[PDB]
């Protein structure tokens, strides 16, 4: 009697609008330009399955179209605080070691969790024998960088979608974008694209957070009286 | 419990080790599936023929495909793929023709839960390429739903035993299109002789339609 | 590629020659085939 | 449906 | 439509192929 | 009157400058290993020089440095290769310290 | 697969599907067609798909 | 009760069948924010091919028609002994300096192009500025 109209007015009322926490704010395609996000690998990197994502080759240079960026960017950001403001467990990975340290800060800060080591053979297909029968695996990854340090697909993104796990990864002109679920064109090698990232998901992370105690609040202190 | 696991292959694998000679080893191939479009197969591998059945049957459950049926019972449309050298095609079949297809293929087909269709395996009759080249092909058959969202048209299936009766058995959920569909006089799809040959009276076969115990 | 193999997976890894990556390396760790063509190379 | 002979006794374990 | 858009047209700081010391001599 | 991502790439610095090499430019030092010098100028990659023998402690974090760029990116597609071997780094040559 | 293309043309069906039976006073039937031009295309059509079921007839 | 054949579909599309069959009894965590904002493409797996005779990408090399005042200025004066400052969003260099005043004697009807080149070199010593020609 009492589940199905917290479920609706908690769970179920998010879903109706098509920014519920506002992430729009949290960039424009100016800030994305100011912190390089729109460079490139060169050409000669180029993966064929990210040429939609790009605007065009300065010099031999890609350039990453950052009008998809923001559209894609938007439904990261907007995907990930409704995993958030649903108590999913978020998982940051990234194999950058230039990153490594200022990754693991961003997740605990953010309330989440953080892999930026060697990835173990079977950590999400073999979870169980790993962690126990009973672990509970990551409900989104996101993924800061998507290749490995030999310039391969990060083993976690055919883990993930194995395990029907949605993944949010910051894609390069050089990376794979086919099976992760919301891709977002952008650089992932200059230091002020990345902070720019951890920001932007650190803060939509702890926004959906904070929401979700407001919302429950109120409906408690409403059902009382 | 909903789910039914059929063995398709047990075969033993003879390894020659460095000290120990020629040893035995089992491979297994099993397939699973709850009748109700959910099946898989997996293959299980181990020096006990118990051991590998656990193994596969295990294993399957969790690689599982879902198979779209024409009202439950069939196939959406006719199918024909080659799996490396193992060549399979289906045909969309009415109810009460019944499964005329490889022993393999029907008790695939009991697993999906197909109750009509007919099959010809041509090529080489390899047992796993015919069960993932099977599963492939049933896995990429288009609906009548995905053919009308992707054209935005009615589609209308017309029955002898219905007579002119249209009947719509799909509609777009977008919008419909106002221009019809383009009428090629002559269209340039690729025949199977084997088909045309039967439809003109010039395919003689003592081994065809047969007469067979229920499946 | 030619007869020569070339199909390495990690033919983009860094490669690294110095004293220190000696002592962290795996003790099982054995030198793959195309491992010795890049010290018959450096050697030359 | 038909009975595949357990693998293994739980007790032997940790 | 918009006047910042990229234009098609050749490189401009395309360099010259290299030249052997003997290249244009009898 | 929103400006366009068309018209923030023609007035960029880094479209104006046109081709890299032999481009001098403002790096600034972020680490240090060593004498292993780790400067960003402004590009998708950083370059790495080594401190130069004379004025060597002069280089430190925060320090803006004059370069000569070469490549933005190292990059070279080797044989049997279906795509470019990168090494994530900028080719430049460090020529002293910027000074006001 | 039949060999050629349109191999449609090659069943007892599409031969049966002409409507063309000429009265009895039609002996010969000569066609002259080319190859080459877009004046001619319906010409080459018929020659392709039609001369066909017209003999069969 | 799964499926993880990662390259069969999409997770949304192994776990939307799955869940219509019965096989999955609960919906995951995400099932309903995915089919409220979905991605812009459905993440399914392609391998990807290689490109073969007459196939090129479609990816333009970007040009700009200021681009040919650069590579002159480049070749004639050579690139200036001021540095670039790509930190500064607004910096402006000698070539660009050289470009925006070339652009502004073109929009005073002048159309020739060597007459063009000369005159703004004119205008930029008067106002101070360093020009040494390469050659
Ligand atoms: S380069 Fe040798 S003739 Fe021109
Ligand atoms: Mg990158």
């Amino acid at each position: 009697e009492d589940s199905t109209d917290f479920n609706d007015k908690i769970l179920n009322e998010p879903l109706k609008h098509s920014d519920f926490f506002n992430v729009k704010e949290l960039f424009s395609v100016r800030s994305l330009f100011d912190a390089r996000v729109h460079l490139g690998h060169k050409a000669g990197c180029r993966h064929r399955f990210m040429e939609p994502y790009i605007f065009g080759s300065r010099l031999d240079h890609d350039i990453i179209d950052l009008e998809q960026t923001a559209t894609h960017l938007q439904l990261a950001l907007n995907f990930t605080a409704h995993m958030a403001y649903r108590k999913g467990i978020i998982l940051f990975i990234s194999r950058n070691r230039q990153f490594s340290y200022l990754i693991e800060n961003m997740a605990r800060d953010c309330g989440e969790y953080a892999h930026t080591r060697y990835f173990r053979g079977g950590m999400l297909t073999n979870a169980r024998l790993l962690f126990g029968p009973t672990v509970r695996l990551p409900d989104l990854i996101i993924f800061l960088h998507t290749l490995n340090n030999i310039f391969e697909p990060h083993v976690a993104v055919r883990d993930a979608a194995k395990m029907n796990i949605p993944t949010v990864g910051i894609v390069d002109t050089n990376c794979n974008p086919c099976l992760i679920t919301y891709p977002v064109p952008g650089n992932d090698d200059s230091p002020l694209a990345v902070h720019l990232y951890c920001r932007l998901f650190q803060t939509a992370i702890t926004r959906a957070k904070e929401k979700r105690q407001q919302v429950e609040a109120l409906y408690r202190l409403q059902g009382q009286k | 419990e909903d789910f039914d696991t059929r063995i398709l292959e047990v075969r033993n694998v003879f390894t020659m080790t460095a000290k120990e000679g020629r040893k035995k080893s089992i491979r297994v191939l099993v397939a699973v599936g709850n009748g109700k479009g959910a099946a898989g197969f997996s293959i299980g591998k181990a020096t006990d023929r118990m051991d590998a059945f656990r193994k596969a049957k295990n294993r399957a459950v969790h690689h599982l495909h879902y198979i779209e049926r024409y009202e439950d019972h069939t196939i959406f449309h006719d199918i024909s793929l080659r799996f490396k050298r193992t060549h399979i095609k289906m045909k969309k079949q009415p109810k009460g023709y019944g499964l005329r297809c490889h022993r393999a293929i029907i008790t695939i087909c009991r697993l999906i839960g197909i109750k009509d269709m007919y099959a010809k395996v041509s090529g080489s009759i390899n047992m796993l390429s015919l069960t993932q080249g099977l599963f492939r092909g049933l896995s990429r058959q288009e609906t009548h739903q995905q053919l009308a969202d992707k054209k935005g048209l009615h589609v209308v299936e017309i029955r002898e035993e219905c007579g002119p009766l249209p009947i719509v058995v799909a509609s777009p959920r977008g919008p419909l299109r106002k221009d019809p569909e383009p009428e090629d006089e002559v269209p340039d799809v690729k025949l199977d002789w084997e088909d045309v040959k039967t439809a003109q009276g010039m395919k003689r076969s003592v081994w065809s339609n047969l007469k067979r115990a229920a499946t | 590629k030619v007869w020569y193999e070339s199909p390495s997976l990690g033919s983009h890894s860094t490669y690294k020659p110095s004293k220190l990556e000696f002592l962290m390396r795996s003790t099982s760790k054995k030198t793959r085939k195309e491992d010795h063509a890049r010290l018959r190379a450096l050697n030359g | 449906a038909f009975v595949i002979p357990k693998k293994n006794v739980p007790t032997s374990k940790r | 439509s918009n006047e910042d858009l990229p234009i098609s047209m050749e490189n401009p700081y395309k360099e010259p192929l290299k030249k052997c010391i003997l290249c244009g001599k009898h | 009157n929103v400006e366009s991502f068309a018209s923030m790439l023609r007035h960029s610095p880094l479209t104006q400058m046109g081709p890299a090499k032999d481009k001098l430019v403002i790096g600034r030092i972020f680490h240090i290993v060593e004498n292993d010098l780790y400067i960003d100028f402004g590009g998708k990659f950083h370059c790495v020089c080594r401190r130069p023998e004379v004025d060597g402690e002069k280089y430190q974090k925060g320090t803006r440095v004059r370069l000569r760029l070469l490549d933005l990116e190292l990059t070279s597609r080797f044989l049997g290769a279906t795509t470019d071997t990168t090494v994530l780094e900028a080719n430049a040559v460090l020529l002293g310290i910027q000074e006001s | 697969p039949m060999k050629g293309r349109f191999p449609i043309r090659r069943t007892l069906q599409y031969l049966s599907q002409g409507n063309v039976v000429f009265k009895d006073s039609v002996k010969v039937m000569t066609v002259n067609y080319n190859t080459h031009g877009e004046l001619g295309e319906g010409a080459r059509k018929f020659v392709f798909f039609n001369i066909p079921q017209i003999q069969y007839k | 009760a799964g499926s993880r054949l990662e390259t069969v579909g999409s997770i949304f599309s192994r776990t939307r069948d799955l869940v219509r069959a019965g096989v999955l009894k609960e919906k995951p965590l995400w099932f309903d924010v995915y089919d409220a904002f979905p991605p812009l493409r459905e993440p399914v797996f392609q391998r990807p091919r290689v490109r073969y005779g007459k196939a090129k990408a479609p990816i333009q090399d970007i040009w700009y028609h200021e681009d040919r005042i650069r590579a002159k200025f480049y070749s004639v004066y050579g690139s200036g002994q001021r540095a670039f400052d790509l930190f500064n969003p607004n910096f402006k260099s000698t070539c660009q300096r050289f470009v925006e005043k070339y652009t502004e004697l073109q929009k005073l009807g002048e159309t020739d192009e060597e007459k063009l080149f000369v005159e703004t070199g004119k205008a930029l010593l008067a106002e101070g500025v360093i020009l040494r020609r390469v050659g």
